[PDB]
């Protein structure tokens, strides 16, 4: 149950604060299982807001809750987020075209990202289509 | 609301 006021707080060091907050609100409103959190990325001092949780991905007439983490850089939305698939203990990363060994996601949408054409809602829409065709994680057989 | 993934082929 986060609020825009709290989100603005998390992005005090960001270059485009309202734009980041506005899009975060749009994302967590449509995708109920994505939660905003202020955490450290790589270094304890590199605090950034990220959206963690799952997104609904239909795969062959069945919906799966794919675990992801979207790190919003302090330059969002002018630079793309850094995205990862976060496998749980019951699954394994499927390294392939759009996902590397570390679970980092690669997509044309991210590679050519540019404001205002690119946004998080558009990105997640792409993920749903792409992952629906080629799941980035699979359950342990 | 629990993470899930499809079974392998």
């Amino acid at each position: 149950a986060v609020s825009e006021s709290q989100l603005k707080k998390m992005v005090s060091k960001y270059k485009y604060r309202d734009l980041t907050v506005r899009e975060t609100v749009n994302v967590i409103t449509l995708y109920k299982d994505l939660k905003p959190v202020l955490d450290s990325y790589g270094t304890g001092s590199r605090e950034l807001m990220n959206l963690t949780g799952t997104i609904p991905v239909p795969y062959r007439g069945n919906t799966y809750n794919i675990p992801i983490c979207l790190w919003l850089l302090d330059t969002y939305p002018y630079n793309p987020p850094i995205c990862f698939v976060k496998p749980t203990s019951s699954m394994t990363i499927k390294t392939g075209k759009h996902v590397d060994a570390n679970g980092k996601i690669y997509l044309p949408y991210l590679h050519e990202w540019k404001h205002p054409q690119s946004d998080l809602l558009g990105l997640i829409q792409v993920m749903i289509v792409v992952f629906g065709d080629e799941p980035p994680v699979f359950s342990r057989p | 609301p629990t993470p899930s993934a499809p079974v392998p082929l």
